């Protein structure tokens, strides 16, 4: 249905976050999406109505940069090679830029769905 | 009670009677009681209809429940 | 029947008492097309009303209003921005709270502008542009007054203001000292208390500044193949009862349903074109200006030209010696025509213009009708015809006359 | 103070005329209405369209005062005059300044009591009637609704146009109009109401002074009672195809209900449930009706409105669609009829919202003296009394969702319908495919 994650309950307890930081570092290094010069939010599926609407509300600069990044990544994937270690996606630039818009759209849809189902309890 | 009571006050009485509040009921009964003092020749047909419906009508005491006999037959 | 102004907590108020089960609440703001910084800013700012605020989304607002049984309506005019709300008397507090929240805090989301606000404004602009008479009157206003009220109201087809401009204009336009609250429910004290309580956190800004209106004249010509039109416009200073009586004297329509009338313009049309071109006169009072306009409409251009010439001759002859009976009938008709504009709850040009200026308003303005003499009307007419008039012609231009050939 | 809500007084005269005035204490304008319970339905096939001719006439001076002297009476006192004719009633009203009401009332009484119908006047008015008939045809809504009325109650006098055929218009004479006036203007079927500055006693005195000579009718019938035989609904279709128009006006309706029908407010609630829509609306996307949601999402049509026109013993209940998205008309009709048929499983919340909206709308309309006078006149002419807001509130509040479901399953479920189309209606399918959408098969 939708992606799920226990990414907040662990944040509730600081000790669990402190314990799981190195494992998350190693896992993100092992994933290897940064070797293609991409960002994580690019890989999210866009085939429903929510993400299609969200992608049309981004700033123009973000859309153009995303288009260039995707095209360069696919051009590299054509020849089965990666960029040198200098041109890798640094952690500072690997921020979440699509999640808030999707959250806003989902909130709007959920509000409409809530209004849809109502009852009168006298 | 000398002036003729307006027609829009005594029309479609049966439908309105249930919803109509108590005060209007007492007012109408008192007005008709004061009206019937005059000779009945001078009265209109609608006044007679309203008076008879008030007295020998279906509302009030003699308002019995109706049982659907077809329902009883089908249930049996 | 008359709005009595007050001032509670530094907020303009205008109460009225009526024996009805439904109230109203309108916020007249001095943010019309006269004060706009660029083309189409005022229209877009008006369209943003009743959108996502800081406390409830637009969907929530619409659903709540639908559930409560009320109508939310806005209105943009040449010198105001009006936001109304008609409701049953139970929900007065809720509707006052909603209006105060809308005026005070309303976040401007750019995607809302690009999704809903812009297409609706464009559709309204095309709907206005389809009509011919409204375009003619707008062009008459453009030619008469150079700037201020001479600016185009609706959004031009080749303009698109950014969200920042609208946001800053709303920031510097929605302040306590630049609007008023008008209510005409079955209770004034309660409405005044609620309005003072809720319309109180809005900042004490400064009233918007505009230059005094500058009056000029000019003629414009446009082409069309359908019904022909011809309009005359006489700019004048702030409205006076003499102008209203003069407009009612000109008349143009019929008192009874199926007839020709017996006013000056009707007689002119009958004597000129055998009632083949209807002539109608009207007056539009503004804050510090007014426009007495004569509209001659019909299908035959030659009849239009003859009617225009005869009407101008009659208007010129109106300044010689007005018979007393004509003035009496004009006053009698003008009293009714002016009073009839206050019954509707929704404001129009006359009621808004009366309410803006507190010096006279409606208490003494109506009382001055019965003290109009033929000499006053003659003086007003002779003062109107000093400066040249302004014309707007729609249709076959080879027959419609210029001002020099009337 | 909190003030109050003025009550509608009602008084009758010896002849049978009924007076009903609502008095506003602080006001400067008043409106007086005189209504007659004789529309175009009482006309036979031969003398059809006489009511409209009478409406255009009767303003041409009476015996006492000639034309060009009546108008001077209505201009030098600051007054207005108007009149319109429906398919069941005729209305004359005149509103003026608060100090010029009695003169207008006297003039109206003189106009209605006697008129100088002359041959020259009829000859003059023939051409204006013809021009009015020719100019009315241009408007799409009038043609669509006239065709719907003609194709629904075909054969009955209720299915004819108010203006009437051209031959009827040109062949009408003085005697027909005089006979109509004689046999249809009776004090039993007249009414006089007001709303404004004038008071009840003043209007009663004026009516006794002037409207005291109108003879009662031979039979002592009531007000608004049915006359003739009940018309029969005949489901059919009419297609006035024309490819020049860039739009397609379509109206679909089913059998309606009368004024006295015991489910009237339920039908009104259903109409409120369906609702109205328009692409120029400020809050078009956020409306809470499923049909509006689908139409706005798919850009299926320009606008649509719901109507529940009612008559003495029949009525209509349908929709009116205007669109320019040619080629997808079938989808629009299918979804409209599906939302119609869904009303048999309606939920409580939708019914509550419709009840609130209807209660608000029934009161938000009256905002002027003319509107209040017209409402009072129509209510008195069609029903016999004016319902106080307490009675209306009690009647509306009793309605629940089970009543809506019962009424919908009785009349909205699979049943005959009447269609009328004007314009580029090629995309519209046949009658059977249109009718098939009135019932859902997955139940
Ligand atoms: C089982 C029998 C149920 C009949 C199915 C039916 O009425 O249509 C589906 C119908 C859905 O339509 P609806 O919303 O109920 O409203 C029907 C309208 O009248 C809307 O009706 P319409 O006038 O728009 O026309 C729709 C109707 C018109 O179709 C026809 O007239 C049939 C023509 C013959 C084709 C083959 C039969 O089409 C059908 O009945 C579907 C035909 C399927 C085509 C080929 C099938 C291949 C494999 C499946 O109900 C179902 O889905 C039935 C199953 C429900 C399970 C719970
Ligand atoms: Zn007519």
């Amino acid at each position: 249905m939708k992606p799920v994650s226990l990414a907040k309950y662990i944040q509730k307890s600081p000790f669990l976050t402190k314990l799981l930081l190195p494992i998350s570092n190693a896992y993100v290094h092992l994933s290897g999406y940064r070797k293609y010069g991409l960002r994580y939010d690019d890989l999210m599926l866009e085939e429903n109505d929510d993400t299609q609407k969200a992608l049309s509300r981004l700033p123009k600069m973000e859309s153009y940069d995303r288009v260039y990044r995707i095209r360069r990544a696919m051009q590299l994937s054509i020849e089965n090679k990666i960029l040198p270690k200098s041109e890798w996606t640094k952690p500072e630039e690997d921020y979440h830029y699509l999640r808030p818009v999707l959250a806003e759209v989902i909130a709007e849809r959920k509000e409409r769905e809530a209004f849809d189902a109502l009852i009168v309890k006298k | 009670g000398e002036a003729m009571i307006a027609r829009p006050r005594l029309v479609d009485l049966d439908k309105r009677w249930g919803i109509m509040s108590q005060e209007e009921k007492d007012g109408l009964i008192t007005d008709l009681y004061a009206r019937q003092k005059q000779p009945w020749t001078t009265l209109s047909i609608e006044e007679k209809k309203a008076a008879y419906w008030i007295a020998f009508g279906e509302h009030g005491p003699r308002a019995f429940s109706h049982i659907s006999q077809k329902t009883v037959f089908w249930g049996t | 029947i008359s709005y009595t102004p007050k001032k509670v907590e530094g907020v303009s108020f205008a109460g009225r008492e009526t024996p009805t089960a439904t109230g109203s609440l309108s916020v007249v703001i001095n943010a019309g097309s006269r004060y706009q910084p660029d083309a189409g800013v005022s229209h877009l700012l008006e369209k943003f009303a009743f959108k996502t605020t800081e406390e409830r989304s637009a969907l929530r607002i619409t659903r709540e209003s639908e559930l409560l049984g009320g109508q939310l309506s806005t209105q943009i005019t040449r010198e105001h921005i009006i936001l109304t709300a008609r409701f049953l008397n139970e929900y007065l507090e809720y509707y006052a709270r909603l209006l105060a929240e809308v005026v005070d805090a309303t976040k401007f989301l750019p995607f809302q502008l690009t999704e809903e606000v812009l297409p609706t404004a464009r559709i309204e602009s095309e709907l206005f542009r389809e009509d011919i008479l409204r375009v003619a009157m707008a062009k008459l206003h453009e030619k008469a007054f150079h700037r201020g009220i001479g600016n185009e109201v609706y959004l031009p087809a080749s303009a698109s203001p950014s969200i920042s401009e609208i946001k800053d204009f709303a920031s510097k336009a929605y302040v306590k000292s630049n609007f008023s609250v008008i209510s005409s429910g079955p209770d004034v004290q309660k409405a005044s208390d609620l309005c003072a309580k809720y319309f109180a956190v809005i900042p004490d800004g400064s009233p918007l500044k505009s230059a005094p209106t500058k009056i000029s004249s000019g003629e414009s010509r446009v082409y069309s193949k359908g019904t022909n039109y011809f309009c005359l416009g006489f700019p004048a200073p702030a409205a006076s009862p003499e102008l209203f009586v003069l407009s009612s004297i000109l008349g143009g329509d019929a008192a009874v349903k199926w007839s020709h009338g017996n006013t000056l313009l009707a007689k002119a049309a009958g004597t000129a074109s055998e009632y083949k071109a209807t002539a109608v006169a009207d007056l539009t009072p503004y804050s510090d200006a007014s426009l007495l306009s004569v509209v001659i409409s019909g299908s035959c251009p030659k009849a239009i030209k003859a009617t225009a010439s005869e009407s101008f001759k009659a208007l010129k002859s109106l300044s010689s010696n007005i018979p007393n009976d004509v003035v009496k009938s004009g006053i009698a008709m003008a009293k009714t025509k002016y009073l009839s504009a206050f019954e509707p709850v929704t404001l129009n040009a006359i009621s808004a213009s009366s309410l803006v200026s507190a010096s006279k308003g409606s208490d003494a303005f109506i009382s001055g009708f019965d003290k109009v003499t033929p000499a006053s009307i003659s003086k007003v007419v002779s003062s109107l015809l000093a400066k040249p008039a302004s014309t707007v012609a729609v249709g076959n231009l080879d027959v419609l006359p210029y001002y020099d050939e009337l | 103070a909190t003030t109050a809500l003025p009550k509608t007084e009602t008084t009758t005269l010896k002849n049978g005329l009924t007076v009903a005035t609502e008095h506003h204490p602080y006001a400067q304008t008043a409106t007086v209405l005189v209504g007659v319970d004789a529309g175009s339905r009482a006309e036979t096939a031969k003398n059809n369209g006489a009511a409209h001719f009478l409406e255009h006439l009767a303003f041409k001076g009476t015996k006492n005062r000639s034309q060009k002297a009546l108008e001077l009476e209505f201009e030098n006192t600051g007054a207005h005059l108007n009149a319109y004719t429906s398919r069941e009633q005729t209305v004359y009203y005149a509103h003026a300044f608060k100090n010029a009401v009695p003169n207008a009332v006297a003039v109206l009484a003189d106009i209605l009591t006697n008129s100088s119908i002359s041959a020259s006047a009829v000859e003059r008015e023939r051409q204006v009637i013809l021009r009015e008939q020719e100019e009315v045809d241009k408007m799409a809504d009038e043609v669509v609704f006239d065709h719907l009325h003609a194709t629904a109650y075909q054969g009955h006098p209720l299915g004819r146009t108010i203006l009437g055929p051209k031959e009827n218009i040109e062949s009408l004479t003085r005697e027909d109009l005089l006979q109509y006036i004689k046999d249809n203007y009776r004090s039993d079927r007249m009414i006089i109401s007001s709303a404004g500055s004038i008071s009840h006693e003043e209007l009663v005195k004026l009516a006794e002074k002037y409207f005291g000579h109108l003879e009662p009718s031979a039979e002592q019938l009531s007000l608004g009672a049915p006359r003739g035989l009940k018309p029969r609904f005949v489901g059919s279709e009419i297609r006035a195809r024309d490819d020049d128009s860039p739009t397609a006006n379509i109206a679909i309706a089913v059998e309606g209900m009368s004024w006295k029908h015991p489910d009237y407010f339920t039908a009104l609630v259903m109409q409120a449930i369906i609702g109205n829509w328009d692409r120029a609306m400020g809050a078009s996307p956020h409306l809470s009706s499923r049909l509006s949601t689908i139409v706005q999402q798919h850009q299926l049509a320009n606008s649509f409105m719901s109507f529940s026109t009612s008559y003495s013993d029949t009525g209509l209940w349908g929709i009116y669609l205007v669109t320019e998205n040619l080629g997808r008309i079938d989808d629009l009709v299918h979804f409209t009829l599906q939302n119609w048929a869904r009303l048999t499983v309606a939920t409580r919340a939708e019914v509550e919202r419709a009840k609130a909206q209807l209660r608000a709308s029934l009161l938000l309309s009256l905002d002027s003296t003319t509107a209040i006078a017209e409402d009072i006149g129509r209510q008195l002419l069609t029903t016999g009394r004016r319902m106080s807001p307490q009675e209306v509130d009690l009647r509306i509040g009793q309605i629940t969702e089970k009543d809506v479901a019962r009424v919908a399953s009785e009349m909205i479920w699979d049943k005959d319908i009447a269609v009328s189309a004007v314009g580029s209606i090629e995309g519209l399918l046949d009658y059977n495919r249109i009718r098939s959408s009135i019932s859902m098969n997955r139940w």
